[PDB]
């Protein structure tokens, strides 16, 4: 994780976001096929990056973003690549 | 200006159009307050505040710039990202873009120099456009062409063949084993060849060829023409004689007539050839105009099957490429692309890499462009010593042999020169290319 | 110099020597690689005009091996070698024919 | 190529096209050198000879380079001027014309920068276009208009406003005394206003402001549209309403839409206003593009009452302005006409002078454009202190009264500050007019 | 209103119109009160009297309730039978029978719930209508096709397929022994596959698996669309492509457009598919709406040559599969045929059972339905582990397999198992298809 | 698994191994019972784009024997064995024709 | 269907199509299970799997049940809410969005009665349509 993503995620979470994944390969990501990752259904911020990080490591060599998401009216506030391939 | 135009804080929304802006100001003006003014200059500024005005919701209409920045290693030049409301545009119409865009700005006294680099297309506005009449893939089902690129050729002389010789060249050239020709972007229909005659020894070149070697052939036969209703006489006697394919020239003609005639190929199963002929009016300068970039956006949008690229700044070719091609792509600043674009399943333009290329470059085109490209031999294949047939022969046998050598797993860059060497074993029309052009 | 003979031809890889089973196997490796499903067609003629020839069985979904395609194109060739036989390929995802060349002419 | 395509003892024929460039040769190439390619990219030179090039007349359909000069007081900066058959062209059109000359060079290596300066029509070439569907001369009768500048005016805000309020708006800046009223460049059928609505409330506008006036009054209905098809339907419902006049924007619609437009003026008797949006992303740089000049020449070819020419280089201005007005036009250098220029009848195109103009500029934009323009203020009229139509009146007032000072014989140069002071003394809407806007 | 509108020993007029509606009254409403107020609610009864009504003859162009009877086993429940004068509806019209009879009612306050059971349409009303293009006689006739039900298969899956991957799937379909294949309801023009593509793909498997088994194949081509224009452009296009046959859903469509459309098929000799989709919105709960077979009997009307009737409650399938097919049908409650229905001479509409059935429902469906139906397996073709050619040859040996058997007098329901078993002894297709699915 | 052969059909019954006479009569006894009129129907071809075949003879209507109509058949396949020989019944009441299967193949 | 079509943790897009479903489920059905049936039946669901199925991207084309909430004080009774993808429509079709969300559903046998409650077009799917041909502001100016 880099310090940039950190602060988003932090950013987020101080608005009462909560923190959305989704991955592709190579191949989907040019068709924008996107798969949903395991959920992160934590608030506190030591455990949503603990979480994150649990999750790059499983989808390496895959496109993964992360997703603001507001809760209330189950909208996506935020879209941000995190992690490319190489 | 500044305070109600330059809006640093402002993060755009998924249905906003973005527009990238390399600026000069002039000696004085500072980067922030000339930015503005882009914005400005381009959606609502105007010198005087009047009455009715008043009568509207201002802020709404208005074009905000949300992000400058200085160019590296340049000075006295910087980008500015502006953010421009979905209401503001007619849909379904490029030539309202452009001239909302950029109808005024680049007239604009504060700056040097101005220069679009790219536009962010919303998926909202996307979706109010035909897009290509057919795409990459829909193309090489009516074709039965996969797994390698096109093959193309532009019959020279530009100008002097009459229609009937013409149609020889063309025939030639088909039975070689090239997949398409085309009408120089300059024949249209002058005296020394009408271009009804043409369309009608074009047609029979194309039936014996077809005949002769059992794999569909086509030519772009030039529909460019004076005037709309002159356009769509030639378009559908082009479809009156069976011809799979088209072309245009949609810079010179313009984009009404462009968007007209795609939306008549959709209708007639016609494939759309687009011919970029004057674009380095608008887009070679570094420093003023349009950046080829945003016209291939808005062709894709406009609609086109085909659309030259140029052959291989190579990152910069390799960016539009991808544009033209893709359904996601993400901004990359290397490539030359500024914002992520997507297309919301509006088919993929070919792209056409055409100029002053040869059987020595064939390995460096597939490793460039891939299979989802037409790659284009005027010369290549009507200047080999044999003729248009075995020049023909000798182009198809080296991308065969290439794209053999790909899947193979063999470095075209490394191996290319030696591909095509042992190719040249076996094909004498080859051999004899690979003697005329040195290798590069 | 010379002319050109007039011939058929019969689109990708039709301008080289007829493949071997060992270029094919090599083609093939490829489209696993590039993750395409391997499909076996016949056809008794070669029109351009028409778009369909006839599927041999099912494409190899779960192709892991070339050796699995090679094995389908034998057992084609025994039962119709009077026909052209061909090999296509399908990408899932860009959902579309990627691949399509001649493996026999009869 | 030089000995082919250089020939400095050429005499051009009557019937040739002729064109002037602008260029700068890539550090080591020799300018003699860089105009025969200029010549030869711009015609039929490639960079392989073709078996087919032996089945025609070579030396007839090639462009000759007849004489190269450089630029004074400008180093490494050359005009070169070149011959073209009339063989070359398709008849009466403007898109073949501008995709032979200008379709190929401006991408050339060996040039630095291209800019094309003027084209000499030749009236064996001139005779197959229409050319403006009505001309200077009829549009004046059409309108009962004469010895005066016409005047017009840019409703504001370009967005935002309800066609029920747009056309208050018209109704009273017309009612005030201008000529016409015209649609902004982008104004085309967006959601907060479509185009059909706005065409029933501008015609209702026009009908009042007609009546309680007892002049003609027009509104220039901007018809530019996605499709030929949609832009015909929008032309045929303003004619459906009895208007006057339209408006294109023929560079982002293209010249085949604008071909195809005013032949349909010329059949329905409607006037036809060009707007040049997009002009200055070709026009603007002095090194590189295509000077408006040369897009004006073309426009009058095409069709078109009015265009679109700015304000006040000065001489330049005047220099086209007189292109595509007069029948014969001298080379003028200084003014910036490269070529002698015969219309051969054809009629004139009234120049439309328009931008951040008020009633001090008056006296001086009589005195340059004279009787046969169209002058517009957009926020001179709007954004006088009592509204639209005092503000129209405001206008009116200054312009009869410079008119008629003209021709009483003053001096609109020294005494212009006073014409408009004496005429402020009757006229309120004037002396308020005069009170906002600082004296130039 | 029950002096006026409960009329219960009025005998209705063979040129009356009767509907028998289902009610359940609100708790405190008699039934005799409540059927006399739907009576004037679905004809004249309104809240006041006006002066109006006193310059017409009111009791004209009044519906009478005849008849209440309480729904045998089931409280506060009761049908009411009522009878409309011929001179209420607009001939050839389903619109403005619909309108009139179901308009208003299902909205009154004193009704609980009411749901529309049988319609009897009146000879002097039929003929007003076109009914089917070509019916059930004509369309053996135009297919060679006699003596068995006709075979049926949608493709999957329902969105994804690209045009040319699409007509692959038809292709090995028709090839294996299918009559007919269709389009998925949703299948209209998506960007995955735009109609026009799919449309030719499929016209030219068609001709593929016609030349090959030497029957006439078809496929339902779907032409619903947003608009009568399009519909009619995608229309006319399959009868350029020379198909026989194609689809509309009618109610989500709506009568106006299927009924156009049925109009020209009746003009261009194309057969009509009808899909049901939709209705289960109105046709599925007991309580409330609209009964099926008063739809079936609309579009026997309306105009289709095929319509959707499900697989197999048993005996009200029964029944209104009779309404569709036959020429008289007597008033059987039994079977839910409320009223005897005469359909002069009017030709019949096919049923098509669909969904969810494969090779062992095989002898059922054929002593279900007999020979005129189509029966449609859509996961029983593409399912069969060999894919689609020999499953399309698993489900047609099935299917002649029985049909011989009934014809050789062996009971379907007990002999059914052995007659398929019979078949895969000499059919390996079949027995792979009869080892996948389990005997039901 | 196996491909299907490309095979040329005939309509009803064609996917069926060929009638037996026993076959064909039970088929006939079917149609006396419906009060059908068998007709013997013969062609050099089978084009599904052609409607008609010429009629041996007439059809039988007073029909009460299936041995009738195969000794009709028995005839028409000495006097055209090169032929496609069909069987097709009539529905007097209904109006139009409601059986069509094939009998002899050449 | 439960594993694949209800999908409790998916935040749609603004680009989806959402639907609001009232549903009471037959007795034995859970909730759930009847959710996931909703949108199965809805977009691709079918009750055998095909070779041609594996010809294309499943995962594309497919609505996604992403909120089940029960109706409050009334038993056996619960909305569905259901997304699905843009690439599923015909642009400017009402008829295509009805035959595609209400074609087959409400003749689905596990559910007792379907009740469609709302829609959410997405923006890009709005821009696609006409729209009212004057609408308000304009016919009060007419």
């Amino acid at each position: 994780l880099s310090s940039e993503v950190i602060t988003q995620v932090r950013s987020l979470l101080n608005q009462g976001y909560r923190i959305g994944t989704e991955h592709a390969d190579k191949r989907r990501f040019r068709t924008s096929s996107w798969q949903p990752c395991a959920p992160i259904q934590s608030t506190n911020e030591r455990q949503v990056l603990s979480e994150l990080e649990n999750c790059l490591s499983e989808h390496e060599g895959e496109y993964v973003r992360l997703l603001g998401i507001d809760t209330n009216t189950r909208s996506r506030v935020f879209e941000a690549l995190i992690q490319r391939p190489d | 200006y500044k305070l109600t135009y330059y809006t640093p804080d402002y993060t755009p929304k998924d249905t906003d159009l973005l527009a990238a802006f390399r600026f000069s100001p002039q000696p004085g003006v500072p980067a922030d307050e000339a930015g503005a003014a882009i914005a400005a200059e381009s959606s609502t500024g105007t010198w005087t505040t009047v009455w009715t005005d008043l009568l509207t919701d201002m802020d709404r209409y208005k074009g905000k710039c949300y992000h400058i920045e200085p160019v590296q290693g340049e000075e006295n030049s910087y980008f500015a990202f502006i953010a421009y409301p979905l209401d503001l545009f007619e849909e379904g119409s490029v030539t309202n873009i452009l001239t909302s865009i950029v109808g005024n700005v680049f007239g604009f006294k504060a700056i040097r120099s101005l220069r679009l680099e790219d536009i962010r297309f919303p998926v909202a506005l996307v979706k109010t456009f035909q897009g290509p009449p057919h795409g990459i893939q829909v193309e090489r089902d009516l074709l039965n062409k996969y797994g390698r690129p096109m093959l193309g050729c532009t019959i020279k002389p530009k100008l002097g063949l009459s229609a009937k010789n013409y149609g020889r060249a063309v025939y030639e050239c088909l039975r070689g084993g090239l997949d398409f020709t085309k009408d120089d972007e300059n024949i249209n229909s002058q005296p020394f060849q009408r271009w009804r005659d043409r369309f009608l020894f074009v047609a029979d070149a194309i039936h014996k060829s077809q005949a002769e070697t059992g794999e569909i052939k086509g030519h772009y036969l030039n529909v460019t023409a004076p005037t709309c209703e002159e356009m769509m006489k030639r378009a559908e006697f082009a479809k009156e004689l069976g011809m799979p394919i088209i072309m245009h020239d949609f810079l010179t003609a313009g984009f009404t007539a462009n968007t007209t005639l795609a939306k008549w190929c959709r209708d007639n199963g016609v494939l759309l050839h687009i011919h970029r002929a004057m674009h380095a009016v608008i887009d070679r300068q570094r420093n003023h105009g349009i950046h080829f970039r945003v016209l291939a956006k808005c062709l894709r949008l406009s609609g086109g099957d085909h659309l030259h690229s140029g052959t291989v700044d190579k990152a910069s070719t390799l960016g539009f490429v991808d544009l033209m091609r893709e359904d996601h792509i993400e901004a990359d600043r290397s490539r030359g692309v500024f914002f992520t674009q997507d297309w919301a399943s509006m088919p993929g333009v070919l792209p056409v890499a055409s100029g002053g290329i040869h059987v020595w470059h064939m390995p460096a085109l597939v490793e460039i462009f891939g299979d989802d490209s037409v790659l284009q031999f005027g010369g290549g294949t009507l200047g080999h010593p044999w003729g248009n047939a075995p020049g023909a022969t000798a182009n198809r046998v080296a991308l065969e042999a290439c794209v053999q050598a790909r899947n193979e797993g063999r470095d075209l860059y490394r191996e290319g020169g030696d591909i095509l060497r042992e190719a040249g074993k076996w094909s004498p029309e080859l051999a004899a290319a690979l003697d005329l052009w040195k290798e590069i | 110099m010379k002319t050109l003979p007039k011939e058929r031809r019969f689109e990708t890889f039709s301008y080289l020597p007829p493949l071997s089973d060992r270029q094919i196997a090599a083609q093939i490796e490829y489209m696993i690689e590039q993750g395409f499903h391997p499909l076996i067609e016949f056809n008794e003629h070669s029109n351009p005009e028409e778009f369909y020839w006839t599927m041999w069985k099912l494409p190899l979904f779960d192709c892991k091996s070339p050796q699995q395609v090679l094995d389908e194109v034998r057992e084609c060739r025994s039962e119709y070698g009077d026909c052209y036989i061909r090999v296509a390929g399908f990408d899932n995802i860009k959902q579309c024919q990627t691949v399509s060349f001649i493996v026999h002419r009869p």
